[PDB]
């Protein structure tokens, strides 16, 4: 009977960390969404294409007391007296709440599926343009949690800059507003939707914050830290979540990030202390003091409850094929399940008591733009 | 308008159509400014 350990280089967080891969999942920006052309009447245009959700998201009218969720100005209206979203038309479509939605929709079977947020992306996204259309041109949407309400956004901008293009002077009430995404209190129930949102988000795309966790790089049977990342002061989760969101994927001209860019961050809620970058974690660090958080991700939902059998079930389940051959997985809450050479170390930030075998062959290491690579020693090998 | 069409601005529209059976021409009330 023999035991020896596996050659084999995976990881236990694969499954887990996929909602967390921004540019396979949402694919597109997160600060301005502006991934998908669309040509209308021989012209050119932009619109969000993400495939996720991005809650607490809204757009900011700069020196306006008017909510972006206001239906856009018209004929007899100043510009800078309406928001975004549908304006008045011959069927209500927009603003729509949920009771609204369900009876509209009431005996289209496939529809009953849907979940709310689903529901109201599939209702907005509906809506073609008509004669000739030929287009896949549509409009994005917001959809309001707290109360309940889809609003079809008639604007699919998202910022608006410089004094040559906008006029945040409230006394020249003519000319068009200067405008910017953000994430603040009063836009926390929201969702902004690309007309692209998966109807399985809930599954495939961010939502809670992880508590009890900070994001990590997997090296060779462990989670390590991330060596470069942007350190930035936040006195909250609401500020980290705020900041990671400013920083990350943008398609606003300087133009298509693919939602590439500082999108995850990890926040240190004892120092108080924001850790932005953007390369895409591939596993999670069980640390008391910190909240994985991403730009996509509402600013408040916290979910402490951190996936402490990872590592057991993966071994044990390895462990269910007289050859034994352990996997490269060198972290564990059972000590000796590892069968660590020396004293495995106790890990007193772990919640789920992880002990950690230091004392083992590494093949892979990361260098200074936050790559895993696999050792010279071992590269041949595989 | 390259900048317009760079941020995301649109074409001016009014009727639309949904594809989600029962199909129904909804047109905006006013023109947008």
């Amino acid at each position: 009977p023999t035991v020896e350990r596996s050659t084999r280089m995976s990881n236990p967080w694969k499954a887990f960390m996929e909602k967390y891969d921004i540019e396979r999942t949402h694919s597109s920006g997160v600060r301005v969404d502006l991934g998908e052309d669309a040509e209308v009447e021989n012209a050119k245009y932009r619109i969000p294409a993400g495939r996720c959700p991005v809650f607490g998201k809204g757009i900011v009218i700069e020196n306006s007391d008017v909510s972006f969720l206001r239906p856009v100005a018209t004929g007899d209206e100043k510009l800078k007296d309406g928001g975004f979203a549908f304006p008045n038309a011959n069927d209500h479509i927009s603003p729509m709440t949920l009771a609204n939605l369900k009876e509209r929709y009431k005996d289209n079977v496939e529809m009953m599926k849907l979940n709310d947020i689903a529901l109201c992306r599939t209702h907005a996204a509906s809506f073609v343009m008509a004669g000739d259309q030929n287009s896949n041109y549509r409009h994005p949407a917001v959809y309001d949690e707290k109360e309940k309400t889809c609003h079809m956004l008639y604007l699919s901008a998202q910022e608006n800059m410089g004094p040559r293009y906008c006029s945040p002077d409230a006394q020249n009430r003519d000319a068009v507003f200067c405008f910017k995404p953000d994430k603040d209190e009063s836009f926390e129930n929201l969702v902004y939707l690309s007309k692209n949102v998966r109807n399985d988000w809930d599954k495939k795309c961010p939502r809670k914050n992880l508590g009890n966790a900070k994001f990590g790089l997997w090296v060779d049977g462990n989670c390590e830290e991330i060596p470069y990342v942007k350190e930035v002061e936040a006195e909250d989760l609401r500020e980290c979540n705020r900041i990671v969101f400013g920083a990350s994927a943008s398609d606003q001209p300087t133009f298509k990030s693919k939602g590439r860019g500082f999108n995850w961050a990890n926040f240190d809620s004892v120092k108080k202390k924001c850790y932005i970058f953007n390369t895409k974690p591939t596993c999670l660090i069980n640390d008391k003091n910190f909240i994985a958080t991403t730009a996509l991700s509402h600013p408040q939902e916290v979910d402490l409850e951190f996936p402490c059998s990872i590592y057991k079930d993966e071994i044990e389940r390895e462990i269910k094929k007289e050859r034994i051959v352990l996997p490269r997985i060198f972290i564990s809450n059972d000590k000796e399940s590892i069968k660590c050479p020396c004293e495995p170390e106790r890990i007193s930030q772990s919640t789920c008591n992880f002990y950690v075998c230091n004392c083992v062959e590494k093949r892979a290491e990361i260098k200074e733009n936050n790559q895993v690579v696999i050792k010279e020693e071992f590269r041949d090998y595989y | 308008s390259q900048h317009a069409t760079d941020i995301g601005m649109g074409p001016a529209t009014s009727c639309y159509t949904s594809t989600i059976p029962p199909p129904k021409q909804v047109c905006i009330q006013q023109a947008v400014k």
